[PDB]
């Protein structure tokens, strides 16, 4: 098997049939958090949700960020998108935050009750009729039905590969967003401009020169 | 402002105290030479002093009638008026490190109770095991809430209670 | 089996054959369960009838020249008075709201008490069609197909007026004027990167 | 038995059934047979669009230097987006995506279930023959009576010209980004002086 550190002793809780059947297992647990299988279950759920929302957010940063260097899509910088949006908008930000709290709390409550009980949300008479297709698909965190419309999740031969691509791209996306934050506080411009200013002069413009990222040198 | 005071930037007493400290310091400085290490240390003190006053003025501190900074210990009030860095952030920092120390210690104790002589490994520290557990708990709060939610944090009533009632 | 929405692909197992508009169209597997499927049949037919009525209404309004469907309710926010075919309507917004609430509440409660019934009879059959239950199945098929078409057309109305702000027949007229010069690529809000 | 490196060990999963099987995969991209199928179909499609593209960049420019007078007088291949047509490019994009949605989803439906998209939905007499071969349709898509010969030769030829055309279109992109000129003019100034017009020569400016 692959390991993060070849030659390192892989911990015994990440070496089970239950833990090796997880997407993107690389035996990485230096701080031994996942000693409890229930806790490992919950943490896997946390990783999946963070992956999906991280991909969505970072794509939202990049793709308008890239395409604005072309002609179309005049988009302001991601750290200024809220202001301009709310000046474009019709309501104050408080009411928008309240509405999103409601509409997201409902859904997250659903998903949470499905985490505590696996076959929960599908029981007769609960919803007006989507109770038909709100069960799980035998692997928690990966529902079916109205999710996965295109039927890509039906074939069994591509299954682990779709999983593994998801988790790898997601981990990379989380790293990307943390990078967005740090580059915002460090240099003071958009990430696309950081990429351009680094490709323009690599040996002079990096975090060894920005004067904040390591002040002792 | 916040309970009848003013920020230190326009506080008259602040600048008077600053001038007084510089005055005594230059008074000590006067009697030496211009190359002497006494004068070197004295000018270092001047630099650190003026830098300290500028740093306290920059952070938006609040001074009473004595010209001294006052800390605000109230979540709503400090978070509303921009003072989260004087009690709030410090208390979460301290709780993190203190729970960290306690959790590491507790894990050591359970790690050594399972041996043949628990007292020797208490008087003579198992250094490899101690360093190992010293790393393994940097995220303690997650392990703490898991131990709480599984009911292993608390012993049941097999504790020795005083006799009699 | 009125058809198959995707030649070659197998029909879903949960759709029963004797059913109007049974094309086997279900990628999401939404009607795999019985009771939910029955409820969805009810909802589809009812939405179809209401869509037919609304689309026919907006067409009649614009075709007989009384503004669009968007400025029919214009008389209530900006002060004025309702109309029908060239005659004034003597009511207030709250008056029609009250009579609408009472009438619709009464009618829909009455309907919503007889279990789930989609085809009544007798006094909702006053002309004498669908008596033999033979060609009634075909009439069910025609009903549901025209209903699906009406729903799609009404969603078209909402999107079209949300895009260009003109009425249906006005949009069709100008599109017949210059076909390539004005449709949903000259929209400027449909496809963004143009 | 041909190789891309005569003597070197070929990967075991390649067996000559694919057209143009030269045993070239130093990154081992096609170990799973499913990925091999998808990659093969992708190669065919990329190849055909490359061949049509390179034809559509050579032929207008080749017939530009000869001096005809259709309004495509040699403007460019990359300046095809600033010309007055008889329709703005938006509706072009719309009709394009509608028609190609129809065609490409139809083709994908053939690929997932081979032997299922053969007959004409409207005029249900017209039907493709049962020589399905996902990626090689047949019937009216081979209208002039070919495929009579040993088609492995013609498949091999199609894939060779496709690979050459893909590299050619990559060439058009690279040359037009670097020198910023038309490609037959690049061949013109290279046939003018082959020894002082090279890549190493131009990249030192
Ligand atoms: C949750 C992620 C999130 C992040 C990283 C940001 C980022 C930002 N928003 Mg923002 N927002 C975020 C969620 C939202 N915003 C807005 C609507 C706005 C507006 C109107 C404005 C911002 C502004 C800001 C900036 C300053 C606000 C601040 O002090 O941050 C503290 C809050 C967080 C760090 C989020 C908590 C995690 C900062 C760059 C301001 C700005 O752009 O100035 C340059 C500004 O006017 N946002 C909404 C809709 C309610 C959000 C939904 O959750
Ligand atoms: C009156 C007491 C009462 C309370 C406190 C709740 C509270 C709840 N109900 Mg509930 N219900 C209650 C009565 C009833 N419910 C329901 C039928 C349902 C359904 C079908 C669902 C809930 C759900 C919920 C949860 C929504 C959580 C959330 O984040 O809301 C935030 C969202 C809003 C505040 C606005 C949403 C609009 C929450 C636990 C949802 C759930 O399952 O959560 C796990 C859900 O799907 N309830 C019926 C009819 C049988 C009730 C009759 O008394
Ligand atoms: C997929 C292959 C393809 C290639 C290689 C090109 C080539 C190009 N097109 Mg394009 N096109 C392509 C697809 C299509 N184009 C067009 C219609 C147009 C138009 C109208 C224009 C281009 C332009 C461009 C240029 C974009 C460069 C830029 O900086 O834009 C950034 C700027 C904008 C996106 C604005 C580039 C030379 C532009 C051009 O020719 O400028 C020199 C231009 O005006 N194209 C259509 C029909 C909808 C296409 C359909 O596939
Ligand atoms: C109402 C739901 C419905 C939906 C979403 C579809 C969707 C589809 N039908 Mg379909 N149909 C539907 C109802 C029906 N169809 C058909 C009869 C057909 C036929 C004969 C064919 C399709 C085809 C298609 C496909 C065209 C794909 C494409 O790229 O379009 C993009 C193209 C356009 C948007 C314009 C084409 C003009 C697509 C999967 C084609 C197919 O087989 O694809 C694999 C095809 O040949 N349908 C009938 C009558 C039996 C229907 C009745 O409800
Ligand atoms: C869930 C992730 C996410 C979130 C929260 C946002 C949030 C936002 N996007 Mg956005 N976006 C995302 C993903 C996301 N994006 C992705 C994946 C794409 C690529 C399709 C885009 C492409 C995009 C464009 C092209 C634009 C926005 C804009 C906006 C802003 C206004 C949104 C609005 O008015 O719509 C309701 C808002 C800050 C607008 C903006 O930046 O205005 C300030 C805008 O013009 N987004
Ligand atoms: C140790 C107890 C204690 C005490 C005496 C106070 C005292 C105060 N808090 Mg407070 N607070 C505390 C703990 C405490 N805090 C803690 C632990 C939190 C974190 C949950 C907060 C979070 C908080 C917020 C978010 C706000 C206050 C505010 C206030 C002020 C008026 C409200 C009040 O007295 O409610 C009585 C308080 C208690 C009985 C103690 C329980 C703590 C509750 C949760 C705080 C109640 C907030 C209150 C409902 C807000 C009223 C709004 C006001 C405009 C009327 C007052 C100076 C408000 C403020 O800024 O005033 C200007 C305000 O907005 N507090
Ligand atoms: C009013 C909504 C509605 C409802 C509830 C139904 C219900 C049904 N249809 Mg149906 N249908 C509708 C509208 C509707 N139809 C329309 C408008 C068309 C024309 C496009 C069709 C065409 C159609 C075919 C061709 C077939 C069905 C079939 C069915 C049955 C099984 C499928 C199922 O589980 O449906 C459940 C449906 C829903 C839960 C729909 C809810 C709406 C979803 C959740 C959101 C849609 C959002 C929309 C895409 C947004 C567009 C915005 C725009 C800007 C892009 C079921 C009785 C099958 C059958 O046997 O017929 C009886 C079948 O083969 N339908
Ligand atoms: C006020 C009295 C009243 C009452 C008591 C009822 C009662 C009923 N109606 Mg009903 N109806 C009424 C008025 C009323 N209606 C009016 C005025 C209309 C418009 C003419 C309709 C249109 C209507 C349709 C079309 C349907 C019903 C249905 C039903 C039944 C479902 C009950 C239920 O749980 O729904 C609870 C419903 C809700 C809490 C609201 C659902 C809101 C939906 C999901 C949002 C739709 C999108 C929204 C409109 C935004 C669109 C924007 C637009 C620009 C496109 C029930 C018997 C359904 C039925 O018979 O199925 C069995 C059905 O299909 N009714
Ligand atoms: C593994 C492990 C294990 C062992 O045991 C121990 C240790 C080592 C400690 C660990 C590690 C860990 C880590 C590292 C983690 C990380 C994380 C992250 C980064 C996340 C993020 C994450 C991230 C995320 C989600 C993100 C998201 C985002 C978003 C939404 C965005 C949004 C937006 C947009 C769109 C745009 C607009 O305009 C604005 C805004 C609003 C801004
Ligand atoms: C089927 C399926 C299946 C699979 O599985 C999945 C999926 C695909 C998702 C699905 C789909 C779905 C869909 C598409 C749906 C649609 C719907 C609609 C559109 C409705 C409408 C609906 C609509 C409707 C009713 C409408 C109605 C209307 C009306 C009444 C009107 C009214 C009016 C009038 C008197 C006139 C005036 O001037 C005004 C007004 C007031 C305006």
């Amino acid at each position: 098997r692959q390991s993060w550190l070849p030659g390192s002793q892989i911990p015994a809780h990440l070496d089970t049939p239950a833990a090796q059947a997880l997407a993107g297992n690389f035996g990485f647990d230096p701080l031994g958090l996942g000693k409890d299988p229930v806790a490992l279950r919950w943490y896997q759920q946390a990783e999946l949700i963070h992956c999906r929302t991280a991909m969505a957010g970072v794509a939202g940063i990049l793709i308008p960020g890239l395409l604005t260097k072309a002609g179309a899509l005049n988009v302001p910088e991601w750290y200024d998108a809220g202001k301009v949006a709310i000046e474009n908008s019709f309501a104050p930000w408080g009411s928008l935050l309240a509405v999103q709290l409601f509409l997201c709390g409902f859904v997250e409550a659903k998903r949470w009750q499905d985490i505590r009980k696996p076959g929960s949300q599908g029981e007769p008479g609960s919803f007006l009729g989507f109770e038909a297709s709100l069960k799980g698909t035998s692997e928690l965190g990966y529902p079916g039905g109205p999710f996965d419309p295109l039927g890509l999740s039906k074939e069994a031969d591509k299954w682990a590969d779709w999983k593994l691509k998801e988790v790898k791209n997601g981990r990379l996306a989380m790293l990307a967003f943390l990078g967005f934050v740090a580059q915002k506080y460090a240099t003071g411009a958009g990430p696309v401009d950081n990429l351009a200013a680094h490709l323009k002069d690599p040996w002079h413009v990096n975090y060894a020169t920005n004067g904040v990222s390591l002040p002792f040198l | 402002d916040i309970a009848g005071l003013t920020p230190c930037s326009e506080s008259k007493a602040y600048a008077k105290l600053e001038k007084k400290e510089l005055k005594t310091l230059e008074k000590r400085l006067k009697q030496y030479e211009a190359d002497s290490a006494p004068a070197v240390a004295l000018k270092a003190t001047m630099e650190r002093t003026k830098a300290r006053f500028a740093n306290y003025a920059k952070a938006g501190l609040l001074c009473g009638n004595d010209g001294l900074p006052h800390l605000i210990a109230d979540p709503g009030l400090a978070l509303k008026y921009g003072h989260a860095g004087e009690v709030f952030i410090p208390t979460f920092g301290f709780l993190y490190v203190a729970g960290y120390i306690g959790y590491v210690g507790r894990q050591y104790l359970i790690a050594v109770k399972g041996e043949a002589k628990p007292t020797d490994k208490e008087i003579i520290i198992d250094v490899p095991l101690a360093t190992k557990l010293a790393w393994q708990g940097a995220g303690w709060p997650l392990a703490a809430v898991q131990e709480l939610q599984r009911g292993t944090l608390l012993e049941k009533e097999e504790n020795i209670t005083v006799s009699p009632r | 089996k009125a058809g198959n929405w995707l030649p070659g692909s197998d029909a879903p197992a949960w759709l029963p054959d004797d059913l109007p508009g049974n094309y086997g169209f279900d990628p999401l597997s939404l009607g795999k369960e019985p009771a939910s499927l029955k409820r969805f049949t009810e909802s589809e037919v009812i939405h179809g009838r209401w869509a037919m009525l609304g689309v026919a209404g907006s067409l009649a309004v614009e075709l007989l020249g009384y503004g669009n469907w968007y400025d029919a309710p214009l008389w209530a926010v900006n002060g004025g008075k309702a109309t029908w075919f060239g005659i004034e309507v003597p009511f207030d917004l709250n008056a029609l709201l009250a009579f609408e609430f009472v009438a619709m509440a009464a009618a829909e409660g009455q309907r919503g008490d007889a279990g789930g019934v989609v085809y009544p009879g007798g006094a909702f059959d006053p002309l004498g069609f669908a008596k033999d239950s033979s060609k009634s199945g075909e009439l069910k098929l025609k009903e549901i197909k025209n209903g699906r078409l009406a729903m799609v057309a009404f969603l078209g109305f909402v999107a079209q007026h949300a895009a260009t702000g003109k009425g249906p027949i006005a949009a069709l007229g100008e599109h017949l004027a210059n076909p390539w010069g004005a449709n949903f690529a000259t929209n400027g809000i449909s496809v963004p990167f143009f | 038995l041909p190789s891309w490196m005569p003597g070197a060990d070929l990967p075991g999963y390649l067996n000559g059934t694919l057209p143009g099987d030269f045993g070239f995969d130093p990154l081992y991209l096609g170990q799973d047979p499913v990925k091999l199928k998808w990659y093969a179909q992708a190669e065919l499609m990329n190849a055909r669009f490359a061949m049509l593209a390179v034809a559509g960049i050579l032929v207008p420019e080749l017939l530009s230097n000869i001096g005809f007078s259709w309004p495509g007088a040699g403007v460019a291949w990359y300046d095809a987006g600033k010309f007055e047509y008889f329709a703005p490019a938006s509706s072009l994009f719309g009709v394009q995506m509608l028609l190609f949605a129809w065609v490409e989803i139809r083709r994908y439906q053939d690929f997932v279930k081979p032997g299922s998209a053969n007959q004409d939905p409207i005029f249900t007499n017209n039907k493709l023959p049962d020589g399905n071969e996902p990626g090689y349709p047949g019937g009216i898509f081979d209208p002039f009576g070919w495929s009579k010969g040993d088609i492995k030769s013609l498949k091999l030829k199609e894939i060779k010209n496709g690979r050459l055309a893909m590299l050619a279109f990559a060439g058009f992109i690279g040359q037009a980004y670097t020198t910023g000129t038309t490609p037959l003019k690049n061949l013109s100034t290279h046939l003018a002086d082959p020894w002082s017009t090279t890549v190493w020569q131009n990249d030192l400016a």
